[PDB]
């Protein structure tokens, strides 16, 4: 729930926005989009579910 | 240290046809963990979160983890030439890490027996 969401977000950024037109702003925007509440919730829920399930 | 290469599939401009794939590279620089904190619902900063408050409210005694990162990406063309861009990110809170009671990052570490007894903890 961190590197794979980043990979898929980069895939979708490449799947809509041209790479040559991308600048540092779009790089930051893609990285920040790949780190939204979904990834944090998935990681925390999975870790706590692991500790409490054993 | 992620270093992976992904083929790009953007076919709109002639420049977009002169490209082959994206070589993705990035790493993380600074890591810090601070003591558990609370919001208090007043749109201010974050206040200390004591263990008894987490017990009574059903919260988690998790301390914030702060990270930095560096992004350096590489652009591959059809012919064999490369373009490298760099990005510096300031400190950024990744998540919260659970904190063990009685540990160095716990609030009940500077407190003495009288203070622990006063704030609602088992002093023994």
């Amino acid at each position: 729930s961190v590197i794979a969401p980043i990979i898929n977000g980069f895939k979708e950024l490449l799947k809509q926005t041209a790479f040559e037109e991308l600048t540092q702003r779009n790089i930051i925007e893609a990285f920040s989009a790949a780190l939204s509440k979904n990834t944090a919730s998935d990681l925390n829920r999975s870790m706590e579910q692991s500790i409490i399930s054993g | 240290n992620v270093d992976i290469t992904y083929k790009d599939q953007r076919d709109h401009t002639e420049i977009d046809k002169l490209r082959e794939s994206v070589q993705i590279q990035f790493n993380f620089t600074d890591v810090n963990i601070e003591r558990p904190q609370h919001r208090n619902y007043s749109q201010g900063n974050k206040i200390n979160l004591l263990p008894n408050k987490a017990r009574l409210c059903g919260l988690s005694y998790s301390g914030p983890v702060n990270l930095a990162a560096e992004v350096i990406l590489t652009a591959h063309y059809s012919n064999g030439r490369q373009e490298v861009k760099r990005a510096s990110i300031p400190p950024f809170q990744v998540s919260t890490f659970p904190i063990m009671r009685g540990s160095n990052r716990c609030h009940t570490h500077h407190l003495s027996k009288t203070a622990k007894k006063e704030i609602g903890e088992d002093p023994n």
